[PDB]
């Protein structure tokens, strides 16, 4: 399956993301308004992927058009990237189960984790700047890249592209904040600690939201949603939980009309008597 | 005996460092400090608690309690 | 007497190991260490707390507090 | 020996300050104070625990328990 | 005075019995064990913490901290 | 030395009252009493923990641990 993400305008970008979402996911019954929902990724076999052709880095121009991302469908993880000019698929070490036909596959030593990528890139995601200019630079880095081991500049490129594709697909918050960078004024998107926290809690959010039945709030670790517009303004696509489970078997507890991830509640309700704790050194 | 079985209706930390719970319309207190977080957790997560004691009169003490998720 | 009833607006750990909460626009502190995590749990979960004390002036101490769910 | 592995079916605070859990249909008690809130939190989230003891009959004591992610 | 305000970026217990938190890009430490569960609970629930001290500086000790849900 | 950095695969309360966690395929124990609820909270929420100790072989002890949000 092949999709285009067109970075030409905010309209083309959002339209691109919405088109992908509609094809690969189904809206939750209880978190959906019009055609804007939290949707659950449709079940697909492991190894299933979709391709994303990157377009419009130079607004409305058939330039910079040789980059394709390979995205594992079940989890929206970026498995690697294709240089369509050289017909080469550079695949992360943790995605040897993703097979792309008709390309030369280069199996990389580098894994796809943010821990690894931030290290190689010498770039932290919290405070990371993304602009149209830096996406063009990212594109050029990936097109120049060769070999089985990620370089600093290739890793910086992947960090930027994963954020504005896969993470934006998952989170309407990131879609909304980043898209401003595509406007004529060409401002810089700066990834916030809150943006980063969302991406780190996607699995946990995915386990909880299907249980939502109009509660006055949702609490998942460090993440809080106070109403339905907060949910919809933040989250677009979740894992199919029917990395959803960390431990235990209870997705949620309703406490004072707020839906809590049970694990979060458990993690502050496991303290003994304070006097006994502090004196027992 | 089983003094009361149900959800905790309220809990209260007392000036004498004891802890009160109301269960099925009756109030009971305990002096065991580790029961304070255990009872507050049960109250918050909607556990059914069974207060057990030799004397089950309202306002009496206890130091045995069963916790059930359901 | 019931000094203040409502949700905890903020809590504060103090340098003398006392613990402050703001309830219904009024601040109260306690020297009872056991209350610290119990008040934090109450704050996190939006419990309605009732501060009980002989002095109800904002800034005064307490060692009795009731915890209620919605 | 690994005596019982599964979710906690109920927990109970006992009058002697020991703490009982029912796992795989068998009751086990512990006098380890620190296990009380750890076991209750495992209970509320449905965490799988493995009770380890010299004897595995219901009514046995334990001082060792593994908290699993199953 | 307010030294730092924000969510906790990480916490760390050190071999020398100090507990470090990073708030608003700055590291502070406390050896008050009372603060360990309070600070970790704040970290895992995304509370906004305000580190307070008479003198605010990097890598300094603290024993006053305000907790807000947000 | 940097021993392990990962999520807690299981935790265990030991007969000698120490507490064990499995991180990155290796088991590490601590006798630091303060760490018990903190480590369980980390396991519950899937926190990345960084264990540091002078030896990193499975079965090594530790007293230094960082709790990360990542
Ligand atoms: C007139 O004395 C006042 O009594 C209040 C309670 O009626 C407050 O004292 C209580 O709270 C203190 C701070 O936690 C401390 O624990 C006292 O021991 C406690 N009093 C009793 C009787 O338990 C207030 O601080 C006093 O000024
Ligand atoms: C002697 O001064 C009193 O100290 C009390 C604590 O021992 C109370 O102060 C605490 O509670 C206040 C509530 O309005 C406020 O939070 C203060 O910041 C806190 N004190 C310290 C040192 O942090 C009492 O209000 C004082 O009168």
């Amino acid at each position: 399956r092949e999709f285009t993400i067109d970075f030409s305008t905010q309209q083309s970008y959002v339209s691109s993301l919405n088109s992908i979402r509609t094809e690969i996911s189904t809206p939750l019954e209880h978190i959906s308004q019009g055609t804007t929902s939290v949707s659950v990724i449709n079940h697909t076999p492991p190894g299933s992927y979709f391709a994303v052709d990157i377009r419009g880095l130079d607004v409305y121009q058939a330039r910079f058009d040789h980059l394709r991302l390979i995205i594992e469908q079940n989890n929206l993880y970026v498995a690697g990237f294709v240089n369509t000019a050289t017909n080469t698929f550079y695949r992360f070490s943790d995605f040897t189960h993703i097979s792309v036909p008709g390309v030369t596959t280069v199996s990389m030593t580098t894994d796809s984790s943010y821990t690894t990528l931030q290290r190689v890139a010498a770039l932290e995601r919290s405070g990371m700047q993304i602009s149209r200019h830096s996406l063009v630079s990212s594109y050029l880095a990936l097109m120049e890249f060769s070999g089985n081991t990620m370089t600093r500049d290739a890793s910086r490129a992947v960090l930027r592209f994963v954020t504005v594709t896969a993470e934006a697909l998952r989170f309407r918050q990131i879609q909304r904040e980043f898209r401003q960078a595509l406007s004529e004024t060409a401002p810089v998107y700066t990834m916030t600690p809150g943006d980063v926290d969302l991406t780190l809690n996607w699995g946990r959010i995915s386990n909880v939201l299907p249980e939502y039945r109009g509660e006055d709030g949702v609490r998942v670790g460090r993440i809080s949603f106070n109403n339905i517009s907060a949910i919809l303004g933040t989250v677009a696509v979740i894992l199919n939980c029917h990395e959803c489970q960390i431990t235990g078997d209870r997705p949620v507890i309703k406490i004072n009309n707020t839906l809590w991830e049970s694990n979060t509640a458990a993690a502050f309700l496991n303290r003994k008597s304070q006097f006994l704790y502090t004196t027992g050194k | 005996a089983d003094c009361a079985k149900g959800k905790i209706e309220f809990s209260k930390y007392n000036e004498d460092d004891t802890f009160t719970v109301k269960v099925d319309g009756k109030e009971y207190w305990t002096s065991r400090w580790n029961l304070q977080p255990l009872l507050q957790s049960a109250q918050l997560t909607g556990m059914t608690v069974t207060i057990k004691s030799s004397t089950c009169e309202s306002g009496s003490g206890f130091a045995e309690v069963q916790f059930n998720n359901d």
